């Protein structure tokens, strides 16, 4: 039995024609206090997988150490550790999913929602979700927390089903993600302006972008809004 | 499980136990014998939580019978009662205690005396001339305080017992379907078939 | 815990510790079991080098396992108590769960199983004891007599003997005991049991113990005078 | 002599006699051959019988859809080690959704056998194993010895008179390695290899045992009338 | 491994004997003689101390005779340290019984349990047996006055009169000669001392080389009393019988 | 306080024919009022001509299926590649479920296949392992909507022969694979209309002696 | 649920319903609430489906092991006690079982034992267990006699379940009949309440409360 | 469901001139129901006296426990235990069950056989020793006993006078408590004689 | 001394090889498998005439479809039989079906090598496990203390095994009837047995698909013995 203390908010992601995109803001909330502002919640594993984590940050750091140790362990007695026997997104996800479900079954969960984004060795896009209950699912768009309620609707307008994935480019997909992050900044009280974004492409590989900001924001209309009903001045 | 009574007279101990076994709004049985013979001259009646009562009674029975075989000797009622008390005393501080109250009626062959012991589920032991468990005592004790004499015969003890059952049948809310009466004396244990 | 495998195979395929346990049985005082038409009798030797004994309190050779089953033995006396205790506990456990007393075969099978377990368990030696188990099954009038030994094998016997000079008394029983017509009465069965012990014992004074078991938990041990009457009767008929 | 009472004792020359005696049990065992190409890996085993009335002792055991082995020596020890491999292959699939690499399989067997040679009370395994498999890096063949030593090979053989088959494969190396995309021809080379270890007896229908794994071929065992093709 | 150094204490000889038990009995045969005699109205326990030194504190010493409870006592023959381990266990067992049944433990039950412990060390555990033989003297309301003996094998037997330790062969012959069933305590006291006086390896039997105890019903009306004799009391009883 | 259970919604449906059996299920996965996936399969081919679905709390469902699939694999190893019969699979699943009697898998399990006489079979389970063979069973969120429709159309309940004064019942008969699929599709479209957790897609697994065939159909996405 | 079993001149009658409920939802109408342990032993099921089904099939395995080890069919007393001792170990854990172990042996004769999840074990001639037990008792007790024929006994057991199926909301579906004799148990069919009710109403003239 | 007041009962101990007294009621009940009027709460191990109030099963259990321990003490020490030593033993035994305690209020009383000094002591349920020159009280009428003892008690009372003081303290305390009374026993303890007296009191 | 799980220089486990010598001292047990059934027969070998031979239980039921005969230190077989019976019943509970004869035999053989320094020594008894299942039909297995089991068309174990096995080599063919197999066990038993074969000192049994495992009565076997003698005298 736990309760989350220092928390991270939405992680959002989607598939596009050649790969996957994932994003998450750089905030570590302490209840209503916006305590920590330099928290990286996207953690790359190798050059082909990015794990995005929300929820309890202490448990996130524990999961970082597990992934870091998994890469070390996989390299032991493995001449093909950087080739055919390298870690796949599917291997990394299943490991975490096993751990998440085992911990909930011992009534001592890792208080997180996790999205594993990556590209498999055969070029197939990998995008799957797992959380504190051990619940897992896959979809062309995946999101956690407020992202599930606000980002998914926007991302699903681009990729509404499987057949829309080949029709979606990296430029269009990234634009939708960045737009979704702006919407979350408007409407999520536990979000920040600063965020990180990661693109895993089957051709150009892993591109990790840090220190991105939400921009082109609409606030001007606020000046005209006066009172809460009858007030004119 | 509700009514168990005990009366120690001059030359015997008489135990009376109700025949009803009730579960919910149904009397499942009206001929239940709520007692086990621990040894030829020692009888134990019991009442309490369903399942626990019989499980406990039979466990005690097996242990006393084991002792009898090992030593080729019958334990005294006092010795049996102390053993039973200790088991209940252990039980009350266990993970799941035996919720079972007992009366032990026995005839000590060495002393040539009847003996009645009342033990509750906490391991509270007392030797008495007459005893009861549950709500039964609230009616019978005052009745026995009045009518009981220490030098009574077995027949007089049975008439006294009839008077208790009549009072219970009159004022008790629940129908306990009469009682099975058993006598413990020098000649052993026998049942009164017509009561 | 002490783990050592004490009972092990030898090149010739023998378990010496089990066979040496049989030698301890061969050293023990003689015990005989004879079953009749409506009874079983257990005879036991008591060595007469021990005078100034207190026969009231000295452990009896025949032990009640339940009210309907008895157990005598030959071999190490201390070892026998462990089997008897385990047997008595199992007898009460059987009554508790099955709501019926043990059959003689079942009780024998349990005791034999305990003996066997001590022949392939680490850190223990075999029981230096062979038992004769006799009695009557619940609600049954057919006499039962079984034998066990250190290895753990057990079997039923019309009549059998164990202990020192048992080969002599077995020789006697093999010609004197008729399968087609066993001892019809209690007297005949006891007499044959006493006769068989008189081939080995020495004197028929306080050396022979006799225990008679009958159906429906009817067990009684004979006194000195009662046994002495059989001894007196046999010797007078012998002089012929 | 004085240093062969248990596995925890070194000889004055630095030998482990109980391990060497366990190795001797393999030499007494019936012959089995292993060989591979770039696309497929093949096991061929000569099964042994007690007499004409008895069945023939099964030599090949399946570990997963993509891996299995053949045994030579104490069969129950092969059952224990193969059972351990089944669990490790299965652990890899359930936890990591990953087919166990044949090289890791060998490393795991080595470490399991090693622990039994350094501790008091236990004993070394009395069996030799030939593990074949097809994983992400192609076809593989391993040789396991109960000393702990595991070796990756193009081809090999273990058991009684195994030197004959081993010499043949050493000559045929350049030929059978390039049998790619042709199961029957690779098996034929294996059946011809095991034939070099035969004396007096010949390969019959209920005597021969063959197994194969490859690119688009799950680990499957052939016995009985199914191996009549290769005689 | 450690197998090399294992003596194997719980095994049979080819003849069917327990090596360690037999060798423990050989040890006990060199110990100071202890005698027990049961009379109709009490029990006597007499024991010879092992080669006493003149500077040994005799009055505040306990080597042979120990009290298990108010009704039961034992005479020791063998390793004193081993005996004390078993004695404390027996004392605890007696109290467990009293706690359970609110009755003093019957003598045989205490003897059986202590003998069962000894038996265990001969059958399992891989440890040496206790090099101790006891004579148990006690009373209960079932069998009255009782004498028992146990030895390292865990076998126990009942007796009218018995000796353990050194010179038991000679001692048992003398007891068998002079003992009779209608004997009194005062007569048994005399027999015990006379037997020790003839079997002893010492030059002459004296008070400082003895321990003595009686269990009588000499207390007031239907109750048992244990009397562990003091040095001066042994001196007096030795003169009274005409040994010194 | 931490709640180890959740509701992932969705509904499943198993029907047995004469020489075939179907196990159908929608592909929508949900939590509360949100859609997690429009296509997340929960009807699986487990080998040996057995199809299985464990609907309810998806984590427990995936765990159970995963464990049963593994049970089939080990049954082959331990018993000389013997085929696991549907009745033997059913009993095996009871022990898997009852093994967690005091911390249950929060799922309604249904398996389908052919019995040892080649006839269509469906077995249904409660969360703690009580099971029963049936011709017809709906499970999950919309079970209460679908099941009485099946009683009426598959087992012909409350339908009497016209003109017989309600004396002669409508006779039972086996339905064709074509007629069964019609009832499945109509059941799921009806459930999609009247249940918010049901929709997106319908995946049907059909089991015959030839093997396991799949069929997919679109459902309303609102 | 409604289950009963009673003892009479010609042996033992056993009768049960077939309804399963999860709250007010009727989960099934075709459930087997009698377990066939062996040719001479039956077990009835009330309370939790899984607990009853799992542990009574387990009981059959234990009864089978008994006759392998002892070369003799287990007694009804011994069989019932294995189950009662099992559930007693789990007491407090939340098992919910109301069972009746019915059978014939030579030494015992026809015997019925009531066993439940709070450890109670009772031998008796007549028992009714379940949510509809009172309704079954009402019909069964008022018409019961020891001198009943096998035909009349079977009908009374059937009629008693029907009575409960009618009044008790959590009982219904169909009636499963069993007869146990010296030779073993005999199955007397599945009887749908849908047809049985109207048949009994017409032929007997009972159930006048219902709109005919 | 308060363990200390289910069965009811009281114990009181006082010191006098070269003497001590300990007394108790005879009631054992089950809440309102009086069950036994013969249930004595005072026990002795050699010359050391122990009274115990509270849950009757624990009263009995602890008596059996201290009989057990003082018997072994005597065998090993070859002498009877003294009141000071026994007080420490009671404390140790109670605190050993710190988080699962016996629900009792024990009272030790006795005269040291060596020094001749009168000794009394009391304990809480987990063994905290309350040593006192004057008096110790325990049970369901402890408030009443404190009031009676504080007013009636004076130092250096003779055995015959002490008897009257302790008897009147107990009786009048018991008559103001529903769960106490139903008879009473008083022990008067001198250096080498002990007198036990049963008191006449109201039986309601 | 020396370790329990020690290898010899030839590559064999000392204790396993020594246990095989104990089995050679055991009484003879013969098994014959046919398409109509599997027959199991044993030499009782009573050590004395006073021993009631009907109490000698060397043929044993494991399940309705599996039987078992033993030879060697027969006391060691009791825990093996107990394990087999449990394994058979347990499998039926888990899978609602009969258990394969081979799987049952494999389960028994897993105990064999579970000894060392687990039990203290190997079993000193060999088992003939006979049975029937739907997949592989009528089967006969020989389970040794080495953990190894061979399937046999016919097999003899015990003191007269090498002589009986040579006799089974010649006599066995694939078209044997059940009656022919019964007589063949009795014939070969009578040859290798010390004492003269009769209904009291020898026991027969069989397992068929229809009637399951059955131990024959002394009356039934006596007729087969009388039938056997007449047929040998007939030519
Ligand atoms: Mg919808
Ligand atoms: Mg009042």
């Amino acid at each position: 039995t736990q309760q989350p203390i220092v928390t991270g908010t939405s992680v959002i992601s989607m598939k596009y024609d050649n790969g996957v995109i994932i994003a998450a803001d750089n905030l570590g909330s302490y209840g209503s206090l916006l305590r920590f502002n330099g928290v990286e919640r996207l953690i790359p594993v190798g050059d082909n997988t990015v794990v995005g984590i929300s929820g309890d940050i202490s448990d996130m750091q524990h999961i970082e150490r597990l992934l870091k140790d998994l890469v070390t362990e996989n390299a032991y007695d493995n001449p093909l550790a950087d080739a055919e026997e390298a870690l796949e997104p599917s291997y990394i996800f299943e490991y975490l999913a096993t751990v998440m479900y085992q911990r909930r079954s011992k009534m001592n969960p890792l208080w997180n929602a996790i999205i594993v984004a990556g590209v498999q060795s055969n070029g197939d896009q990998f995008l799957r979700y797992v959380n504190l209950l051990g619940v897992t699912y896959s979809s062309p768009t995946l999101a956690t927390g407020f992202g599930a309620h606000m980002a998914n609707p926007l991302l699903r307008k681009v990729v509404d089903r499987e057949s829309d994935i080949p029709k979606t480019t990296v430029q269009v997909a990234e634009e939708a993600i960045v737009n979704a992050m702006r919407v979350l900044y408007y409407r999520d009280a536990r979000s920040s302006r600063n965020f990180s974004l990661a693109i895993i492409d089957k051709n150009t590989g892993l591109t990790f972008k840090k220190n991105l900001q939400v921009e082109n924001m609409k606030w001007d209309f606020a000046k005209d809004i006066k009172g809460y009903g009858t007030q004119k001045i | 499980m509700d009514i168990i009574l005990g009366i120690r007279v001059q030359d015997s101990v008489i135990l009376a136990s109700s025949k009803a076994v009730t579960r919910g709004i149904s009397v499942l049985k009206d001929s239940d014998d709520k007692t086990r013979q621990l040894s030829p001259h020692t009888l134990m009646s019991f009442a309490g939580e369903a399942g626990d009562t019989v499980q406990f009674a039979e466990y005690i029975q097996a242990n006393i019978q084991l002792y009898s075989i090992r030593e080729d000797y019958e334990l005294s009622p006092q010795a049996v009662s102390s053993f039973v008390r200790q088991e209940l005393a252990k039980s009350i501080r266990s993970r799941r205690p035996y919720q079972v109250n007992v009366l032990i009626g026995g005839y000590d062959k060495k002393k040539n005396k009847p003996e009645l012991y009342q033990i509750d589920y906490l391991g509270t032991k007392v030797e008495l001339p007459y005893g009861a468990h549950g709500y039964s005592g609230f009616y019978t004790f005052s009745l026995l305080d009045h009518h009981y004499r220490p030098d009574m015969t077995t027949e007089e003890g049975l008439d006294l017992l009839k008077l208790c059952v009549q009072e219970l049948e009159k004022r008790m809310p629940m129908d306990f379907k009469g009682v099975i009466v058993k006598i413990v004396d020098k000649d052993g244990i026998r049942q009164v078939d017509d009561f | 815990g002490y783990d050592r495998a004490l009972s092990i195979f030898s090149p010739d395929g023998h378990i010496f510790q089990v066979e040496y346990a049989l030698e301890a049985v061969k050293r023990g005082t003689c015990a005989v079991g004879v079953k009749g038409k409506n009874c079983v009798v257990l005879g036991c030797e008591r060595r007469s080098t021990l005078k100034l004994q207190d026969t009231r309190i000295t452990p009896s050779k025949v032990s009640k396992i339940d009210s309907h089953v008895v157990l005598s033995f030959s071999g190490l006396n201390a070892d026998s108590r462990i089997l008897i205790e385990k047997a008595r506990v199992e007898a009460q456990s059987h009554r508790l769960t099955l709501e019926d007393p043990v059959t003689v075969e079942y009780l024998t099978r349990y005791v034999a199983g305990v003996q066997q377990r001590y022949t392939q368990s680490g850190g223990v030696r075999p029981f230096g004891v062979s038992t004769l188990i006799a009695g009557f099954d619940p609600r049954d009038d057919e006499p039962k007599l079984y034998q066990t030994e250190p290895s753990g094998i057990y079997s039923s016997w019309s009549a059998q003997t164990i202990g020192r000079n048992s080969k002599t008394v077995r020789e006697f029983l093999e010609k004197n005991y008729d399968r087609k017509e066993p001892p019809a009465t209690v007297e005949e069965c006891v007499k044959l049991t006493v006769r068989s012990l008189l081939e080995v014992v020495q004197t028929g004074a306080k050396n022979i113990e006799i225990t008679v078991v009958k159906p429906d938990s009817d067990i009684v041990a004979l006194s000195s005078e009662e046994i002495n009457q059989y001894v007196t009767q046999i010797e007078q008929e012998k002089q012929e | 002599n004085n240093y062969d009472g248990d596995t925890v004792t070194f000889s004055p020359t630095g030998r482990l006699f109980q391990v060497e005696y366990a190795l001797e049990a393999i030499k007494q065992g019936s012959v089995t051959v292993g060989l591979r190409s770039n696309t497929h890996a093949v096991l061929v085993a000569l099964k042994r019988n007690a007499d004409e009335l008895s069945s023939y002792q099964k030599k090949i055991i399946k570990c997963d859809e993509h891996m299995g082995l053949s045994l030579a020596g104490l069969a129950p020890d092969a059952r224990v080690l193969s059972n351990y491999l089944r669990q490790q292959c299965n652990y890899s699939s359930l936890v990591f959704n990953r087919k166990l690499a044949v090289e890791r399989a060998g490393h795991l067997l080595c470490d399991k056998a090693q622990k039994n040679t350094q501790s008091y009370g236990g004993r070394p395994y009395g069996v030799g194993l030939l593990i074949i498999g097809y994983d992400k890096s192609g076809a593989h063949l391993l040789e396991f010895q109960p000393s702990g030593n595991v070796t990756e090979l193009y081809g090999t053989a273990i058991g009684a008179r195994s030197q004959g088959a081993k010499t043949y494969l050493e000559r045929t190396l350049d030929t059978f390695i390039k049998i790619d995309g042709n199961p029957d021809e690779l098996i034929k080379a294996g059946v011809e290899a095991i034939s070099q270890s035969l004396r007096d007896e010949s390969l019959t229908v209920d005597n021969l045992s063959i197994a194969i794994v490859g690119k688009d071929t799950p680990f499957t065992i052939y016995d009985g009338e199914a191996v009549a093709k290769y005689i | 491994g450690s197998r090399r150094y294992d003596s194997r204490t719980t095994i049979f000889s080819p003849e069917g004997r327990l090596y360690q038990v037999e060798y423990a009995l050989e040890s006990i045969s060199h110990a100071g003689t202890a005698i027990g005699i049961m009379a109709s109205d009490g029990i006597v326990l007499a024991a010879e101390r092992k080669v006493t030194s003149t500077l040994l504190e005799q009055d505040t010493s306990t080597e042979k005779l120990y009290k298990l409870n108010d009704k039961i006592a034992v005479a020791v023959a063998g390793l004193t340290a081993d005996a004390e381990i078993l004695i404390n266990t027996a004392r605890i067992h007696a109290q467990n019984y009293l706690k359970t049944y609110n009755e003093d433990i019957p003598v045989e039950i205490l003897v059986r349990r202590l003998s069962d412990i000894k038996q265990g060390y001969t059958q399992h555990g891989g440890l040496r047996p206790f090099g101790v033989s006891f004579i148990y003297a006690g009373y209960d309301d079932r069998y009255g006055y009782q004498l028992y003996t146990s030895n390292p094998s865990g076998n126990y037997t009942g007796w009218k009169a018995i000796s353990v330790g050194a010179n038991t062969s000679a001692a048992q012959t003398l007891l068998q000669m002079d003992y009779k069933d209608d004997m009194k305590v005062d007569d048994a006291i005399e027999l015990a001392l006379k037997t020790l006086s003839k079997t002893t390896d010492s030059s002459a039997l004296t008070y400082d080389r003895l321990e003595f105890a009686t269990i009588r019903k000499g207390a007031n009306d239907g109750e048992v009393y244990q009397k562990i004799f003091k040095p001066q009391e042994i001196k007096d009883i030795l003169v009274k019988t005409g040994i010194t | 306080q931490f709640n180890p259970y959740g509701d992932n919604g969705g509904t499943i449906l198993g029907i047995a024919g004469e020489d075939f059996a179907v196990l159908a299920g929608d592909t929508r996965n949900i939590t509360d009022y949100s859609i997690n996936s429009r296509y997340e399969p929960k009807v699986f081919d487990c080998g040996d001509n057995i199809v299985m679905s464990a609907n309810g709390f998806a984590a427990d469902g995936d765990a159970l299926v995963k464990r049963f699939k593994n049970s089939v694999k080990w049954y082959h190893f331990d018993h000389n590649d013997k085929k696991l019969s549907i009745n033997s699979a059913a009993r095996n699943i009871q022990h898997l479920l009852y093994g967690k009697r005091f911390f249950p898998y929060y799922v309604h399990t249904i398996i389908a296949g052919l019995d040892e006489d080649g006839k269509g079979a469906v077995y249904s389970f409660d969360p703690v392992g009580s099971y029963e063979r049936e011709q017809c069973r709906a499970g999950g969120a919309a079970a209460s909507l679908i099941m009485p429709f099946l009683d009426n159309q598959v087992n012909f309940k409350n339908q009497y022969e016209p003109g017989t004064n309600g004396k002669v019942k409508k006779p039972l008969k086996y339905l064709s694979v074509e007629e069964v699929i019609k009832l499945v599709r109509d059941s799921f479209t009806s459930a999609t209309e009247r249940h918010i957790q049901v929709g997106d897609g319908l995946e049907i697994l059909i089991v015959t002696k030839d093997g396991v065939r799949k069929e997919f159909y679109e459902l309303k996405r609102d | 649920t409604t289950t009963l079993a009673f003892r009479f001149q010609g042996g033992i009658i056993v009768a049960v319903d077939s309804r399963a409920t999860a709250g007010n939802w009727v989960a099934s109408q075709t459930v087997k609430k009698v377990i066939e342990i062996n040719p001479f032993l039956l077990g009835t099921m009330a309370g939790c489906a899984a607990d009853c089904q799992f542990w009574e099939t387990w009981l059959g395995s234990q009864c089978r092991l008994h006759e392998l080890r002892e070369k003799e069919r287990i007694s009804v007393a011994a069989a019932s006690k294995i189950l009662s001792n099992l559930v007693y170990q789990y007491k407090g854990a939340g098992l919910s079982m109301g069972t009746m172990i019915c059978g014939y042996t030579r030494k015992e004769g026809p015997t019925i034992y009531y066993v439940d999840s709070d450890g109670t074990r009772l031998k008796g001639d007549i028992f009714c267990v379940g949510s509809g037990q009172t309704f079954a008792y009402g019909v069964l007790d008022s018409n019961y006699k020891w001198d009943l024929s096998v035909e009349d006994a079977l009908y009374l057991g059937k009629r008693s379940i029907l009575a409960a199926a009618h009044r008790d909301a959590y009982s219904g579906g169909s009636v499963n009949l069993y007869h146990v004799t010296e030779d073993g148990w005999i199955y007397h069919g599945n009887h749908d309440v849908g047809e049985l009710f109207w048949k009994v109403k017409e032929e007997e003239g009972s159930f006048n409360n219902v709109i005919g | 469901s308060d363990p200390s007041s289910i069965n009811g009962g009281i114990v009181v101990a006082m010191t006098g001139k070269d003497c001590v007294a300990i007394a108790c009621d005879l009631r054992l009940g089950s809440q309102s129901l009086g069950v036994s009027n013969k249930f004595e709460k005072i026990f002795h191990y050699g010359h050391v006296f122990l009274g115990i109030t509270g849950l009757a099963t624990d009263v009995t259990t602890l008596n059996e426990m201290f009989r057990y321990k003082t018997n072994l003490y005597k065998l090993k020490e070859e002498r009877a235990i003294e009141p000071e030593t026994f007080t420490q033993l009671v404390s140790s035994s109670l605190y050993e069950r710190r988080f699962g305690p016996y629900f009792v209020g024990p009272v030790v009383a006795g005269i040291n056989s060596k020094s001749g000094k009168p000794f009394i002591a009391g304990f809480d349920l987990i063994g905290c020793i309350d040593e006192a020159k004057d008096f110790i009280v325990s049970g369901t009428a402890s408030d009443q006993l404190f009031g009676m003892c504080e007013s009636l008690y004076e130092p250096n009372l003779e055995p015959e006078d002490l008897f009257e003081t302790i008897s009147q303290a107990l009786l009048n305390a018991a008559d103001r408590d529903a769960l106490s009374g139903w008879g009473a026993v008083v022990y008067i303890i001198k250096k080498d004689e002990v007198v036990k007296r049963y008191l006449k009191m109201r039986q309601d | 001394d020396r370790g329990v799980s020690t290898f010899s220089p030839e590559g064999r486990l000392f204790q396993v090889e020594y246990s095989l010598e104990a089995i050679k001292l055991g009484s003879t047990a013969i098994g014959i498998a046919t398409k109509e059934g599997v027959v199991l027969g044993v030499e009782k070998r009573a050590t004395s005439p006073l021993l009631e031979s009907d109490s000698i239980e060397k043929i044993v039921e494991i399940d309705r479809h599996i039987g078992c005969a033993m030879s060697g230190l027969t006391a060691d077989a009791r825990s093996m039989i107990e394990h087999a019976r449990t394994a058979a019943v347990t499998h039926n509970l888990y899978y609602d079906e009969d258990i394969n004869v081979e799987s049952l035999t494999q389960s028994v053989c897993d105990l064999a090598l579970r000894f060392g320094e687990l039990m203290s020594r190997p079993f000193g008894v060999a088992l003939l496990i006979a049975g029937h299942d739907a997949d592989d039909g009528y089967q006969l297995f020989h389970a040794e203390p080495s953990g190894t089991f061979y399937r046999y068309n016919a097999k003899a174990i015990g003191s007269g095994s090498e002589g009986a096995q040579a006799e089974l080599l010649n006599e066995w063919h694939s078209s044997l009837t059940l009656k022919e197999a019964e007589l063949l066990v009795l014939k070969i038993l009578k040859q290798v047995m010390e004492e003269k074969l009769d209904e009291n000192n020898a026991q027969l049994s069989c397992i068929t698909k229809q009637d399951g495992f059955k131990i024959y009565d002394n009356e039934k076997t006596a007729e087969l013995i009388k039938e056997l003698k007449e047929k040998e005298a007939a030519e």
